[PDB]
């Protein structure tokens, strides 16, 4: 569990990899984006001691 | 080579196509065909076999060479991602055996430094262009010349070129 995780990332070799030009797309690569809604509930509690 | 008729400074030079390296002749492999058959040996210049070989100098590192060559001559970084094929076909005579071996050809680029009209520094880049095969018909146990197999120094199978451009500061 050492404080070192990106040691195996070699910037030089990565920078030498050419960009992806001829893309062979996969047709159904995404889902319908479903937004998440949230109703915030409020409690009302009484007290005599502050 | 020494004392060119050029002004002082740095130059990018194209030496032409058809350069084969020393001791690298038969490292690709060979084919033995016989008795009227036809052998076809070829390759596809893509990815790792298209990576150029660099030979830098203290003044001319890898980036200097690559950028200057690509600014003046053909951009080999873009062009080596597109696969390009080549092939050679040879037919064996009847009742005889023929051997054929393949070796890549290279574009030879140079970065030279001229000081008082005499070359004092030269760095060399080999860019893998295409291939070249050599063939010979052989008898069982026949001796073969040492020149057919082995190459001592880097040489150009075609006429050498010298296309120079002065690198501007
Ligand atoms: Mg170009």
């Amino acid at each position: 569990s050492n404080d070192s995780s990106l040691d195996n990332v070699n910037i030089g070799v990565i920078d030498n990899i050419p960009e992806i030009i001829d893309v062979n797309p996969y047709k159904e690569n995404c889902d319908k984006f479903s937004p998440v809604q949230k109703i915030t509930s409020t409690r009302e509690i009484n007290t005599n001691i502050p | 080579s020494d004392t060119i008729d050029l002004a002082d400074g740095n130059y990018v030079v194209r030496r032409g196509d058809g350069w084969i390296l020393s001791r690298q002749n038969q490292i690709l492999g060979g084919s033995v065909i016989s008795n009227g058959s036809t052998g076809i040996v070829g390759d596809l210049r893509v990815n790792d076999n298209a990576i150029p070989y660099y030979y830098p100098t203290p003044s001319f590192n890898e980036e200097y060479i690559k950028n200057n060559i690509q600014t003046v001559f053909t951009n080999f970084t873009e062009a080596n991602q597109i696969p390009i094929g080549f092939e050679f076909s040879k037919t064996a005579p009847s009742n005889k055996n023929l051997y054929m071996y393949l070796q890549y050809t290279y574009i030879r680029y140079e970065i030279i430094k001229v000081l008082q009209h005499e070359i004092i520094e030269r760095a060399v880049l080999y860019v893998p262009s295409l291939g070249y095969v050599k063939s010979i018909e052989f008898n069982p146990g026949e001796k073969i010349n040492k020149d057919f197999y082995f190459l001592t120094n880097d040489k150009c199978i075609l006429n050498e070129q010298f296309l120079y451009k002065k690198i501007l500061e």
